[PDB]
């Protein structure tokens, strides 16, 4: 009873069952002589991630050094020009008596500034082999199961209901050979490998920043001299470029993805707990009023106030004239465990007027139901 | 240590002439005309005596003259007076865009 | 006429910070740069740095870049100089000197007649 | 002696004068029986500017509040919805027996967050009527400042010992300021198109700050939580690639008409210097095919006229021209700046009279 | 500090008789959701979950304890009173705002 | 079997801070949320806030958001509750109660049977 109330819900009926498990959604299975089960893919977690490239999205300039020279004297030199951590640019300015030079004409200048990153983004490789799928299987009245590419088939034991084999194929997630896991401050995305490698920002693999000029302000030749300044923050520019991209959830270690795990369930060793009991003779009462779900089905809680329990709960969906059985019961053979025991039942009444009968004889509870 | 070298003490007789040297480098004194001379009386703030190597502000006497040859700048005081007895500093704007001052020279008038 | 009024003498303990000032009078503060030069008792003058009062840009000496912070108040025509983590060696007289900025606002090259007007200097004593 | 070192320099010669003043430009005026003057446009400052809009380029989210409700029960409410400092959005979620709802279906939800701006950009309206032009007029051997306003275009400029001049100007500009905005971002300023600036998809205000369209910086997307869009500083710099960067230093050439009627040459009232001269500053060639030299008058009888002549290779006939109008030596040990225009090739610059006269050889490559 | 959930301060009852404790809230808690729970607190001991989901009760809790809800008012009914029932009773609710509110408390006295 | 062991009673002066704890035993600590409820002598129970032990997320009551700070130690299976700038009014018994978190690890909606297991409470006198 975990699938009821979930918006994305698929019903699967087979007569060996084929089912597709996705994030945010869950599958309800039905089969003759087999129990009604709920299946859900809880999480797709990636254990380890290998660092590939680190881009700089925010930078600052420090240790500003300038060297000036008079005309005819040659070009000025700074030791910082040979330093890979600094950005150096040359300009040529009007010199003369007013600027402290004995000679008039164009005098050469050089400015250097230490480049420091304050905001970075990482590109990590996600290995499909290390993926772990958490599947929760619940019976109508949950047991957790793990699917790994190394151990895809798993045996799931259910108390009093038997055992099932869950053979799944971890083929989900777009080819991680062409996909990159991009991290930015607190958010994570799954982007294309080529798109990530083509980003026009300074980058490193190991601090030495390759292509720092991608973060440095553009210089126009026919304009007044300016200081060696850097571009603001590419944080917002990045968020604009990630509009189409799929956002990945990241917590306290590991990354959670949106899987699409294809499974084959073996319902051979499964048995219906309830078939071994006789019909309830006593009176029933409504514990929780019957309510319609988002799947055209109804749910009701019944309290068995009679004796002779454990016993089968008698339920039938009759027509407007209360004669023939017209509806269908989703819950596989519901039982009343003991006296004053509460039972949840999923029903599928037809469109329009119908009568849900719970119990036997005069003591039987008759509930009118309309379906729009 | 200052980048500009001046003699610590220079003595002179009243009415006589005297010269104070200021040796720098090709990066300051030998490179630019931003060579200035300051007079500092005991307890008082420095006073601009000479700028642009040779130029002098309106209130400064013609007795004070400036010179430059290579990386060495010179201050000449003609016809010494008792009031001339003060500390003299030379300054220069550098290739790096900074300012350097000399060690200073205490002028003693006999 | 032109005058630079410096802040009063201060006695500070080692490991603390000190903030000195210079108020401009008789000229347009925005059009000039305020320099800071220090002098220890019996020692030479030592240049610390400057502030362009027009745009707020600065330049410090390599010896003072980590400790010295120069600021300005355009509304009050006052220039401030803060020296953090004081030591016994910082016991000096702190002078302020003016120099005109280029008509366009940028202080690339100083004027030939730099430090034409000085402040009387603030004696900062470190015990 | 202002234009001497300036690269963009124009020489204007007349009788008594049409001149165009531009930023970065320098105009040197010459006339017979009139002093040699330097004119320069210092700044184009608008004294009263009007703020049009302030955009948010950097924001942060705080004090997140959520309120849920069951299906059919209506819409949930929060006190923060009435608060202008808060950004609220509504949606629906799956509700049922397990979520504490008696009914199944989609149940209305509301989420609020405290929006705070940490980085803003301003756009000010530039008007041509409020513009103020600062013109500095200097005489050969500090300068006198003058103000030009569209309301007061003609101005009288007094020069000590040189007379007086009338500066009648008219502001002329190509670009339309009615369609232009002065955009400021941290330390840099630009001149952008009015429509482009008003079309910017960012939160904004006019003139404890209320922000219009906070959702342009705030996303409600989750992989329930409020997400911020991050600094738009770099994105803005990319969009300003074509735009013209500004330093109150607007571009536009001021056309002027100067009245040199009341002007007189300080020096004509003095006699020729008899004493010896020395070079204070060696002679140097400028970027305009002219030369400049500083001379120190070591002789007596000052104030007196400085005798200068540009003679030929054979030192016989006057071949060159002197730019600086009748230079004088104020007192003894006085320094004088002189601008000369020696001819192409060999020439001799003679400073002084008789044997004591200083003869300087000059070769003008060209 | 005043609670959003109102309960009578003291409720008395005779042994072997039925008694009811009321818990009035608003449309934002009791009247809005089924997150209505009842707790028993003996002197010196920590609270014990007696009822949850308005009517549901944990395995170890007696059938004598029953729950009800009508509008913004929730009710706890104890049938066939015993001397051990003498304890403080609190009602709780999960609010529209995603918080938990408790009632003022009801001291049950058994005669 | 499920059990919550609370820290010992503490006597503090007004204007100081107090840190109380609850150790989880017999269940997966990360799969549950730890709530904090206080009770002054002779007064009602008052909810303070919770901590999702799985991701470290919190939610506090408007009366306690400024003073209360709830933390957790996954390695020790212990949940901490710090109350700064305590006054004479804070003289109360501090109870911890458990509630299961959703299988994904998010604590949006609680389980209908919230506070099924409680701690014995720490008496904090001022
Ligand atoms: O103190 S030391 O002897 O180490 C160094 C001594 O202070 C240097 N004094 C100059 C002398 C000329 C006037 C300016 C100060
Ligand atoms: O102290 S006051 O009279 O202001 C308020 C009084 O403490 C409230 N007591 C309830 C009574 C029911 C059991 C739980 C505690
Ligand atoms: C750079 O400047 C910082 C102060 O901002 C200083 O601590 C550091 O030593 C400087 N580095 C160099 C190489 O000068
Ligand atoms: C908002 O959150 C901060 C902590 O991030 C807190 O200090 C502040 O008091 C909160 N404001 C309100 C109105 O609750």
């Amino acid at each position: 009873m975990r699938c009821v109330g979930v918006g994305n819900r698929d019903f699967v009926e087979g007569v060996w069952v084929d089912l597709v498990l996705e994030h945010g959604g869950c599958v309800t299975t039905m089969a003759q002589g087999k129990p009604t089960l709920d299946f859900e893919l809880t999480k797709t977690t990636a254990k380890e991630v290998a660092l590939l490239r680190t881009y700089c999205i925010e930078a600052s300039i420090s240790n500003i050094t300038t060297a000036t020279r008079c005309p005819t004297q040659g070009e000025p030199y700074l030791k910082e020009e040979q330093d890979q951590q600094y950005i150096c640019r040359r300009d040529v300015v009007d010199r003369g008596w007013g600027n402290g030079c004995g000679l008039f004409g164009k005098g050469g200048v050089v400015t250097c500034a230490k480049f420091s990153c304050s905001g970075k983004i990482t590109g990590n490789l996600v290995q499909i082999e290390n993926l772990e799928y958490t599947v929760v299987v619940t019976v109508h009245n949950g047991v957790t199961a793990m699917i790994t590419p190394r151990s895809p088939s798993v045996e799931v034991k259910l108390p009093d209901y038997g055992e099932l084999t869950l053979d799944c194929e971890p083929r989900s997630g777009i080819d991680f050979n062409e996909m990159i896991l991009m991290k930015m401050k607190k958010k994570t995305w799954l982007v294309h490998k080529q798109w990530f490698l083509d980003l026009p920002l300074p980058w490193t693999a190991g601090v030495h920043w390759n292509y720092k000029e991608r973060m440095v302000t553009f210089k126009v030749p026919h304009a007044k001299r300016q200081d060696v300044t850097v571009l603001g923050s590419q944080e917002g520019a990045m968020h604009s470029a990630l509009a189409g991209a799929t956002e990945v959830d990241s917590g306290d270690g590991n990354h959670m993805f949106a899987g699409h795990l294809k499974c084959k369930v073996r319902m051979e060793k499964l048995r219906i707990k309830g078939m071994s009991y006789t019909m309830c003779s006593g009176k029933f009462s409504i514990d929780k009023e019957m309510a319609e779900t988002q799947h055209g089905t109804t749910v009701v809680k019944v309290k068995y106030e009679g004796a002779g329990a454990p016993c089968k709960v008698p339920i039938e969906i009759r027509d407007v004239n209360k004669e023939k059985v017209v509806g269908r019961i989703i819950s596989s053979t519901p039982l009343a465990e003991n006296t004053n025991s509460v039972t949840n039942i999923e029903l599928e009444p037809p469109f329009g007027d119908s009568y849900i009968v719970i119990g036997v004889g005069n003591s039987a509870l008759t509930l009118h139901w309309f379906r729009k | 240590q200052s980048a500009l070298t001046q003699p610590a003490s220079v003595s002179g007789s009243p009415g006589q002439s005297i010269t104070i040297s200021c040796t720098g480098t090709s990066s300051d004194v030998g490179g630019f005309n931003y060579v200035s001379w300051f007079q500092q009386h005991p307890g008082k703030a420095p006073k601009l005596m000479l700028y642009d190597v040779t130029s002098r502000p309106s209130g400064v006497s013609s007795r004070f003259s400036g010179s430059k040859s290579g990386n060495t700048a010179s201050l000449t005081i003609s016809g010494l007076q008792a009031e001339d007895e003060a500390d003299y500093y030379c300054s220069s704007h550098t290739s790096r865009g900074t300012w350097v001052f000399g060690g200073g020279t205490k002028l003693t008038v006999l | 006429e032109v005058q630079l009024v410096e802040s009063g003498a201060e006695v500070k303990k080692p490991g603390a910070s000190v903030k000195v000032s210079c108020k401009a009078s008789g000229y347009t503060f925005t059009s000039y740069a305020m320099h800071w030069v220090r002098q220890a008792p019996g020692q030479r003058l030592e240049w610390m740095g400057w502030i362009n009062a027009g745009n707020g840009n600065t330049k410090y000496s390599q010896k003072f870049q980590d400790r010295v912070t120069i600021t300005r108040d355009t509304s009050a025509s006052t220039a401030y100089m803060e020296l953090s983590s004081l030591r016994s060696e910082d016991t000096a007289i702190y002078y302020c000197a003016r120099d005109k900025v280029d008509d366009y606002g940028d202080y690339w090259f100083p004027t030939l007649w730099y430090f034409d007007y000085w402040g009387q200097g603030t004696l900062v004593t470190v015990s």
